DNA sequence: TAATTCCCCCCCTTCGGTGCTTTGCACCGAAGGGGGGGA
């Protein structure tokens, strides 16, 4: 039936009047279909019958209902939905089955015709209006309104998520110690009672939601283990995720590869190890989704890699809030690391990977704590508190490095685990002038109009060297400049700069960049003993 | 008193809301259950388009939980000074806060002051409140109670016309001239005045000059260091010529070579010294215009700040070492000198200042709740190339 | 063809803003595209 609940006012933005759009020619297997659904719910008043007082329309259609013989009926409520009030959304998140705790007896629900049970502003009912075509032709076709929340306008899912809450909360405050998670019309209920007296509780809370007008069929509820929950597969001790499967071709397009990282990324909250940036590259450059990609031999490795890694099962478990929580960090090259937080050795709470590159130029105790914060997020949305911290990185290291950085960095609560690869700084640069080595005045200048230049240097010695270059800017002549004072020099040197951007780049340390002259810059650096750079007004 | 209307051509705040701790969620639910039972507060629904950010805090030394809105947004949409409180012993601020949960807002814009509570685990969607009587953070707030508020504090303000009181958003400033001993009875009289009907010392305050550095020889090196000092501040500074300086700065030298000084240069640089020891003139506060306030970090628990409104014209230079978190956390102590900074900023000129904070954004937003225990929130900005050789200052 | 809405995540591409002086080069940050998952 229909709930007894309060509608929801809604209006038109100032100055709209509303749609009027016609219908496009539907099938007639779809228009079967959509005849029969409309009936019954003309029959349970669902819909009303509209005459020649409404003129607004709306495409209908329809689709199939996931694994099951029944049809979904939706609106394109595009312009509707351009001329309609904006809402604010209350779902911020999707609940995770690593923040549930252990349970004696759980149970799963949901709700049937979730949307059609919510009744709709009576003011707004005029603009939902739409005509369901004949089959082939015959009459000029029968013209309904909406009388409850449609699906497809902008509007409905923040209304039923309102109207769900209202109507759980009185249940809820009677029994404070049962678990209820709500997600749409998705329910999980779990408690520590015994079987026996769980179930009188559960019908309990199917009378209740029936006394509101909305039903929980047989059919969709789960009593026994495992329990199908929001993608994932929940036993009494362990949790899974849903089977995962990969698609297997010999001829790969640009769509292909974007379903295939699209599912390693969500694979990888779970299995320990996937890598996705081989595979990721290849997207780069590309425009039409049906070209065919050839794979190279760095991508090939990844997927044979991940696909042995997805080869063995593997399960979750659930958060005990009397214990500790550990997060440790790996780093796997190139850019890429993975953790894994748990609690219990080789037990994980859950797995993830972190490859995002930010800026031009970075090293990696950066992307450390760039990681380091992503994980901390994280852990706050789904636990409500930060983990310990099993960092590859030395005390000292670290030490070192955030006390000569110009930038405010902290990292929690950590210690240092000794597994190689460590991340450490390549090379640091003198804070004073090393006696007894040459001082390389450089210098460099380019032509904004020819787009020509020239970068030299001179020593206190007598050495010059000039070397004219082309098809530079400004700011590329000072880097060429510094790279010739670190090529033609000895293992100890002075530099004595113009330029205060080739500086500020040079004495943040980076070991990888976007720049090719700045890597060959970089491998100058760590090949030197010790280095010296200075700044001079032009 | 009816607040009414926004900013000709403006809409109203859109900001979402940021995950929150476990403690920080069991107290904002406690704290708000209580505050909807007593018509403080209400429940809304999604039709409502607005929405600011909310947290909590726990103030020091009272091991208690107050309730925080960002409502930086409302303010800048929103339409519609003591000269003496900087020459003053002891100043002393005090919440007042509390007495603005009694005036009701008007109902054509109380929409706009909507905010939400998360869950742990997004167990539940969010719960939306809509405020029914003056939030505390609204800049137009204040600006309502001010009638109300000029007769509060008079039996106790003719009486002795020393004492300077201004006020800022929730904040009380009192100062007065009086003992340690006897300035703190007084404060203790006035709050027994507030209770019946219904330690800052800014005489301390002192800027930061620029040094030259004093030394008996001179390398290449060190006089190629004074002379890109010299250049910089010759725009602060106009007059300076550094013109024999930079004679003796001619050809290829090796920078450990000591050069001696020539009778010209050595007078010369005294003079320099000279123009370095005396206050900037030209510099005037224009009401219209904002402030800004940046903050470079020294190491070794040492920062440095300048407030200006024009580039090279500053009004205010400081200094702040570190006393929490000892070269231990960063975070902790640049949200410190943020409070010191803005408190400094409002007993003077009476305007926040914006900041140039030189943090990454993620670990600011990440940590800085963590460590706040003021009741306002300047605008900031954050910085990210490096600033300069930074040994200006 | 084939058609809808809301939420979370990842990865790649464009354009606007800033600001250093270089007046347009270099760097960064949002919004949009594709894909995964949920209802
Ligand atoms: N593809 C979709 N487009 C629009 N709304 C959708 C879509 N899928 C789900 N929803 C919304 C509307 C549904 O009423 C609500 C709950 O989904 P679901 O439980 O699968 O369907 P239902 O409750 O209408 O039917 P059932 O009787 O099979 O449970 O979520
Ligand atoms: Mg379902
Ligand atoms: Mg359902």
């Amino acid at each position: 039936p229909i709930s007894p609940i309060e509608t929801v006012p809604v209006k038109l933005k100032p100055g709209m009047d509303g749609p009027k759009v016609k219908q496009w020619p539907l099938t007639e297997e779809k228009i079967k279909a959509l005849v029969e659904i409309c009936t019954e719910m003309e029959k349970e008043g669902k819909i009303s019958k509209i005459g020649p007082e409404n003129p607004y329309n709306t495409p209908v259609f329809a689709i199939k209902k996931k694994d099951s013989t029944k049809w979904r009926k939706l609106v394109d409520f595009r312009e509707l939905n351009k001329r309609t009030q904006d809402f604010w959304e209350v779902q911020l998140g999707i609940p995770h089955p690593a923040g549930l705790k252990k349970k004696k007896s759980v149970t799963v629900l949901d709700v049937g015709d979730a949307y059609f049970s919510v009744p709709l502003d009576e003011d707004f009912r005029k603009y939902t209006a739409f005509t369901i075509p004949s089959i082939n032709n015959e009459t000029p076709g029968i013209r309904y309104q909406y009388n409850v929340l449609p699906q497809g306008w902008k509007g409905s899912p923040a209304i039923f998520q309102s109207s769900m809450t209202k109507i759980l909360e009185p249940f809820k405050k009677q029994n404070p110690d049962i678990v209820i998670y709500q997600y749409m019309d998705d329910l999980y209920v779990g408690s520590d009672l015994e079987i026996g007296q769980h179930r009188t509780k559960i019908e309990e809370l199917r009378q209740h939601l029936l006394r509101w007008g909305l039903t929980t069929p047989d059919k969709k509820h789960q009593k026994e283990p495992p329990f199908l929950w929001m993608g994932y597969e929940l036993h009494p001790d362990k949790w899974t995720v849903q089977p995962i499967v990969l698609p297997e071709k010999d001829s790969w397009t640009v769509n292909d590869i974007c379903k295939l990282v699209g599912k390693l990324n969500w694979a990888s909250q779970i299995y320990p190890g996937i890598k996705v940036r081989q595979l990721s590259k290849l997207l780069r450059g590309t425009k039409a989704l049906t070209e065919v990609i050839p794979l190279t031999e760095e991508a090939e490795l990844e997927l044979a890699e991940n696909r042995e890694i997805l080869k063995e099962p593997v399960h979750g478990v659930y958060y005990d809030p009397s214990k500790d929580l550990i997060a440790e960090i790996q780093k796997q090259g190139q850019g890429q690391w993975t953790y894994q937080i748990y609690q219990e050795p080789f037990k994980n709470l859950k797995t993830g990977k972190y490859a995002r590159m930010r800026g031009a130029h970075t090293n990696d105790v950066k992307q450390l704590t760039e990681a380091v914060q992503k994980i901390t997020t994280e852990s706050i949305v789904i636990w409500g508190k930060t983990p310990k911290f099993k960092l590859p990185i030395q005390k000292e290291t670290w030490e070192t490095w955030w006390t000569e950085y110009w930038q405010a960095t902290w990292i929690p609560e950590w210690e240092f685990v000794n597994t190689p690869p460590l991340v450490k700084l390549w090379y640091q640069l003198e804070k004073e002038p090393i006696v007894g080595a040459e001082t390389f005045y450089v210098d460099g200048a380019a032509n904004r109009e020819t787009k020509l230049g020239k970068a030299g240097y001179v020593t206190n010695k007598g050495r010059q060297k000039v070397v004219p270059l082309t098809n530079t800017t400004n700011q590329k002549t000072e880097l060429q400049a510094i790279y010739l004072a670190l090529q033609d020099s000895g293992l100890e040197v002075n530099i004595v700069t113009n330029s205060q951007y080739a500086l500020g780049i040079i004495q943040a340390q980076p070991d990888k960049s976007e720049s090719e002259l700045v890597n060959q810059i970089i491998e100058q650096l760590i090949k030197k003993e010790k280095v010296y750079l200075a700044w001079v007004p032009a | 008193t009816v607040p009414v209307k926004l900013k000709p051509g403006m809409d109203g705040p859109k900001v979402k809301q940021w995950p929150l701790t476990e403690e920080k969620i069991k107290a904002l639910v406690e704290i708000c259950t209580e505050m909807e039972k007593e018509g403080k507060i209400s429940k809304i629904g999604p039709e409502n388009p607005y929405n600011t950010p909310v947290f909590a805090i726990k103030k020091k030394d009272s091991t208690k939980w107050r309730k925080l809105v960002d409502f930086r947004e409302l303010n800048k949409r929103t339409q519609d000074h003591p000269a003496g409180l900087k020459k003053k012993k002891s100043v002393t601020v005090l919440d007042v806060g509390d007495a603005y949960f009694s005036v009701p807002l008007d109902e054509d814009f109380r929409k706009y002051t909507a905010f939400t509570i998360p869950s742990i685990n997004n167990e539940t969607p969010g719960i939306r409140y809509q405020y029914n009587v003056l939030p505390q953070g609204w800049k137009g707030s204040p600006a309502i109670f001010q009638s109300s508020m000029t007769k509060i504090l008079e039996p106790f303000k003719k009486q002795n016309p020393d004492i300077v009181i201004y006020q800022y958003m929730d904040d009380l400033y009192v100062g007065s001239d009086l003992e340690i001993g006897q300035h703190r009875t007084k404060i203790e009289e006035l709050r027994q005045h507030l209770l019946r009907w219904g330690e800052l010392h800014p005489d301390k305050w002192t800027v930061q000059p620029i040094v030259l550095p004093e030394k008996d020889s001179w390398t290449v090196n060190d006089i190629q260091k004074l002379v890109g000092k010299l250049n910089w501040a010759s725009q602060i500074y106009p007059g300076i010529k550094v013109r024999q300086l930079c004679k003796l700065l001619r050809g290829t030298k090796a920078l450990t070579e000591v050069i001696p000084l020539t009778e010209e240069a050595e007078l010369e640089l005294a003079e320099n010294r000279e123009i370095l020891k005396e206050p900037v003139h030209g510099v005037y506060y224009d009401p219209s215009k904002d402030l800004i306030a940046e903050i470079q970090k020294q190491g070794q628990g040492q920062w440095t700040y300048q407030i200006y409104q024009e580039p090279f014209k500053n009004l205010k230079t400081g200094k702040y070492a570190r006393m929490r978190g000892a070269h231990t956390n960063d975070v902790k102590q640049l949200t410190e000198a943020v409070q010191k900074i803005t408190t400094e900023s409002i007993v003077i000129w009476g305007k926040t200042p914006k900041f140039k904070l030189p943090i990454q954004k993620e670990t600011w937003e990440t940590w800085w709740t963590e460590y706040w225990q003021a009741t306002w929130i300047p605008e900031w900005e954050f910085v990210n190339t490096p600033p300069l050789v930074k040994l200006w200052y």
